[PDB]
């Protein structure tokens, strides 16, 4: 409703509710007739536009080619150059050294296109073996924001 | 301040022929020298402008007992370069004689078009290495230039002639007119018959008439190494904000040519900038290392690429090079014109110091180093001994281009901040 | 957009409350300025009340210059103004049909419950008025453009004020480096005169071209120099270019916008400025020209070599700014100009086209050390390189340093460039690293391309 700066059922269903506010007895199966038919035609609406004018299944591609190791020459590469900064214990400035090292593993693969880059980041904690705070986090567009509450993403960074 | 080009001897006067005919199509110009109708570029530079707008290019031609000379003049072109100032052996210093008793009235034809112009930056000479009458005439007129006009800044699109090795005194004559061009030139751009007909070789069948075909060659990277000052720019708009960065030492003032379409007959700024550096596009034939590194890239190029496209052919390392100065490859952007056509609209070419051309210069030093001990050509024509008895100049040039050939090899050491 | 905090939500839904406002003051801004035909007051129609072979080849090119204005054909095909005359009565039609199934429905709406749909629903009855708004914003964006060339003034006002025109920017600041330097230091040089006259030779001399544009180009100065000072640096000579701008754009162009376009008119000059000496004391060097060639001497070799670093420097400064302004930022703001679609839209653009470029600029206050750091290297460049200049060669014999004796203090000066470029070398990395400076990636990347250090 909001973030606009969808179908006009309203009405039918305005009429649909008004009926059932003429019945004189409450009777579940008509409310939950009526509901649902509303619900289902929300729901349909929703899955079309996220499917496709946002497609999801490149999304989930993403999701797992990085939180889940499923680009084995880029993880491994970006093991082999920084395996030492990770390896030194943790402080403010480290951040930035493993970033431009995973930047840096990423042309080392060569295998690149425009942007895809942009929505990943390397997140080290310290101060509350760099190789125990090392956290992986990205960047949802506003349609996929329901779907990845940061508690997915936040078991999925286990 | 406008450019005037001494186009000189049968080879040199061929490629100034083409280059400006190249300028003619490209620019908005005809054969006549009107502009024509269909025709934003600054033509002030190479194109003196007539009060009808017939813009004849400034060139100086010089010809010598000319016989195939007069094929210029029965050309379409004839009347587009109309200054009327053209005016009447195969050893150097047969050339340099003939040049000496013609001097004045050649030099009076410079003189003319210096008057007539607001200004003269520099003077560009079409010249031809060992070209019989084209070297020794080149040589002289080099010396005489920087006498009398010192403020101005020469360039020699030299056409260092590799071909396999005729000419039997074709070493003795590039000999002399190195020590020359050395001492009397500001810039020198190197070019190489060999490279370049390995280049025909590559991209073509042609083999057998490969002057004609690589004139074509010549002529791209010529119009091209101008181009930045052809049309209008917000940097080295200027020609010698441009030479300054592609010559650190005045000695070394050699310059290396390539060009990213080896066949321009989309492309993004990353991959341009790389073919440069694959030695498949130069046309030129102990550690060894580039002084620095220049581009220019041609069209409607995408900039945010550049960003991407500058660091990353820094992790590329493609090109590799420290010497003594600092070296940072730089980038130069300008527009394809809107009347040639938008094939490989993105088209790119690099002007770079290198001390593998130090190399060539050695191969035609071995060739004389042994030519010498054998005296087996040594002319001793009249014109020959009764110009140099002592024979002593080819020694004098033989020092000074060995200096030169100590110098690179010092430049590519780490001490080139001691004496070279 | 609430009457003081008293808002009315019913009404306004405080959504109209910032349009109505907007539509108001654009329709008696347009109208104000002059009747146009597609608004022309109320000329607008039943608004519903609602509420040779080079020649062969010559021809092939001019087919393909001539494409160039086909295509340009799309960029003047917005102010039509006979069709845009048709849209409307059609436009204000297509309302009417929801109007008039609106008018019966709420007999429905209002048959129904009272309301079949929530009290807030009523919005429904005032929604029309968007028609109008898009109409007005359309319209707006035509005057303001087509009609009044405005790219041109932008293009112009980049091309004067920020130099991208490149032999205009030579000249202005040649002429008048020739006289700083020379002497006139008293403000002699502020002669109103020669400032007008070097202005007008500067114009007429970029061959760019001579335009109705080049009108409302002004030279002016703000701060008063009491003298120049020695090097002639004008490190903040307050040398203010001036634009007019007329009534209608004066609107879309504020006067502080073109507060801020003088800022880079200074640095770039000042970086003019410095590389105007550098080319002459090459061209100094070459004024010896060691024209007694007959002695070659060893310390001019290795002078040579020291203004050649120098020099290195300041071209990839000025190559910096350049790529991350004139190519990088003006290209961005032409989308955006070519995007906006309204008067508020069209002021934020311009906003940003200069509140990036100064950023990138580096003289944004935040990056103070980067430009502080550059003026102590600026400083040794100018003061420096003007010793050489001081003294004369001497006698041709053996090692010859006394040639300009004073080459000896030079040396000094060369560590102590050296000391700050290793020390910028530091810099930019100490702040890149604490914060994000996407620019400054770009800054460090050029500035060592092949080593720790040059
Ligand atoms: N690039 C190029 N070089 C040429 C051409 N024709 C001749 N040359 C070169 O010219 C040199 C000899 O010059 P030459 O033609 O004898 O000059 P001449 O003495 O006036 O005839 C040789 O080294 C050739 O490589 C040409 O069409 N293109």
């Amino acid at each position: 409703e909001n973030q606009n700066v969808l179908k006009n059922q309203e009405d039918t269903f305005a009429a649909e509710l008004h009926r059932l506010k003429q019945q004189p007895l409450f009777s579940l199966v008509d409310f939950e007739q009526v509901v649902d038919r509303i619900r289902s035609t929300v729901a349909e609406h929703l899955w079309k536009l996220m499917v496709e004018e946002s497609d999801l299944l490149g999304q989930l591609k993403i999701i797992k080619d990085f939180y889940l190791l499923g680009r084995g020459e880029l993880f491994q590469a970006f093991i082999d150059t920084a395996q030492h900064m990770l390896k030194t214990p943790p402080t403010a400035v480290t951040e930035h050294d493993v970033n431009v090292a995973f930047q840096q593993s990423a042309h080392k693969v060569l295998l690149d296109d425009d942007n895809l880059l942009p929505l990943l980041h390397l997140t080290i904690e310290y101060h509350g073996s760099g190789w125990a705070a090392l956290g992986l986090s990205y960047k949802v567009q506003w349609p996929l924001h329901i779907l990845f509450t940061p508690a997915v993403l936040e078991k999925y960074n286990v | 301040r406008e450019i005037i080009t001494l186009q000189l001897g049968q080879c040199g006067n061929q490629i100034g022929f083409e280059f400006w005919k190249q300028l003619c199509a490209e620019h908005g110009i005809s054969p006549e020298g009107i502009v024509e109708e269909f025709a934003t570029d600054r033509k002030d530079v190479f194109f003196y402008q007539a009060d009808d707008e017939h813009y004849i290019p400034r060139a100086v031609l010089l010809d010598l007992e000319p016989r195939v000379i007069h094929s210029i003049l029965n050309s379409p072109y004839a009347k587009l370069y109309n200054p009327e100032n053209i005016y009447l052996g195969n050893n150097w210093a047969s050339g340099f004689s003939q040049g000496e008793k013609i001097h004045e009235d050649i030099f009076d034809i410079i003189d003319r078009e210096a008057d007539g112009s607001d200004s003269l930056e520099g003077f560009v000479l079409c010249h031809s290495i060992a070209g019989g009458t084209g070297s020794g005439l080149g040589s002289y007129l080099l010396e005489r230039l920087n006498d009398r006009y010192p403020k101005k800044l020469v360039q020699t699109y030299s056409v260092f002639p590799n071909q396999d090795e005729d000419v039997v005194v074709q070493p003795y004559n590039s000999l002399l007119t190195l020590k020359r061009l050395t001492q009397n030139a500001d810039c020198v751009v190197v070019l190489d018959n060999t490279a370049l007909n390995r280049i025909a070789t590559d991209r073509l069948h042609i083999q057998n008439p490969s002057f004609s075909q690589i004139n074509q060659l010549v002529s791209t990277i010529m119009s091209a190494s101008t181009t930045t000052l052809r049309y209008p720019g917000y940097m080295n708009n200027d020609l010698i904000g441009l030479i300054a960065s592609l010559i650190p030492t005045p000695r070394l003032h050699f310059l290396m040519t390539g060009y990213t379409p080896l066949t321009t007959d989309k492309t993004t700024v990353l991959d341009v900038m790389r073919r440069l550096l694959q030695p498949k596009n130069v046309m030129v034939s102990t550690n060894h290392c580039y002084i620095a590194i220049l581009n220019i890239i041609q069209g409607e190029v995408d900039p945010t690429q550049v960003h991407k496209s500058l660091q990353r052919i820094r992790e590329r390392k493609l090109a590799n090079f420290i010497p003594w100065g600092p070296a940072s490859i730089q980038v130069a952007l300008s527009r394809k014109s809107p009347y040639l056509p938008s094939a490989h609209r993105v088209s790119g070419l690099m002007m770079a110091n290198h001390t593998s051309i130090s190399s060539l210069f050695e191969r035609t030093c071995r060739q004389y180093d042994k030519l010498r001990k054998r005296e087996a050509f040594l002319e001793q024509f009249r014109k020959e001994d009764m110009f140099k008895d002592n024979f002593d100049e080819m020694d004098t040039s033989r020092e000074i281009v060995q200096q030169l050939i100590d110098e690179y090899h010092a430049a590519t050491r780490p001490d080139y901040i001691s004496w070279g | 957009i609430s009457k003081e905090v008293e808002d009315c939500v019913p009404v306004f839904l405080k959504h109209i409350a910032h349009d109505i406002y907007v539509c108001g003051k654009t329709i008696n801004l347009l109208k104000l300025c002059c009747p146009r035909h597609y608004l022309c007051w109320s000329d607008v129609p039943v608004p519903r009340i609602s509420v040779e072979q080079a020649y062969l080849a010559g021809l092939a090119g001019q087919y393909h210059l001539e494409r160039y204005p086909d295509s340009y054909e799309s960029m003047s095909e917005p102010p039509i103004a006979h069709l845009l005359r048709p849209v409307l009565p059609r436009a204000f039609a297509f309302p009417v049909d929801p109007q008039v199934q609106s008018a019966a429905d709420e007999t429905a709406v209002q048959l129904s419950e009272l309301l079949t749909l929530p009290v807030l629903m009523k919005r429904s009855i005032t929604a029309p008025l968007a028609a109008h708004i898009s109409l007005v914003n359309k319209a707006a964006v035509d005057y303001f453009f087509v009609e009044l060339h405005l790219e041109a003034h932008y293009e112009a006002l980049r091309h004067f004020l920020l130099m991208e025109d490149g032999e205009f920017a030579q000249s202005l600041s040649d002429l008048l480096f020739e006289k700083l330097g020379a002497g006139q230091t008293p403000g002699e040089l502020l002669n109103p005169l020669v400032l007008n006259s070097v202005l007008s030779k500067a114009l007429q001399c970029s061959l760019h071209g001579d335009t109705p544009h080049a009108s409302n180009l002004s030279l002016a100065l703000k701060y008063l120099p009491e003298v120049f000072a020695p090097n002639a640096p004008d490190v903040l000579s307050c040398l203010e270019l001036r634009y007019k701008v007329d009534w209608p754009l004066n609107i879309v162009i504020t006067e502080g916008c073109v507060s801020k376009y003088s800022g880079v008119f200074s640095f770039l000059l000042q970086l003019k400025l410095m590389m105007w000496a550098l080319k002459d004391v090459c061209f100094h060097l070459k004024r010896t020209a060691l024209l007694s060639h007959m002695a070659g001497s060893v310390q001019f070799r290795q002078l040579q070599l020291f203004k050649h670093e120098m020099q290195h420097f300041v071209k990839v400064i000025q190559g910096y700014i350049a790529n991350q302004i004139l190519h990088v930022t003006w290209c961005e703001f032409r989308a955006r100009l070519a995007t906006v679609g309204d008067l508020e839209e069209i002021q934020r653009a311009h906003a940003e086209y200069l509140h990036k470029a100064v950023f990138r600029g580096l003289l944004t206050e935040k990056a103070a050390p980067v430009m502080n750091v550059i003026h102590s290297i600026f400083s040794l460049v100018l003061k420096f390189r003007s010793q050489l200049i001081s003294q004369a060669w001497g006698p041709p014999g053996g090692p010859r340093g006394a040639e300009h004796p004073n080459f000896a203090l030079m040396q000094q000066s060369y560590n102590t460039f050296k000391y700050y470029s290793h020390f910028l070398f530091k810099v930019v990395t100490k702040l890149v690293n604490r914060g994000y400076q996407p620019h400054l990636e770009d800054f460090l990347l050029r500035i060592n391309f092949n080593n720790y250090y040059q």
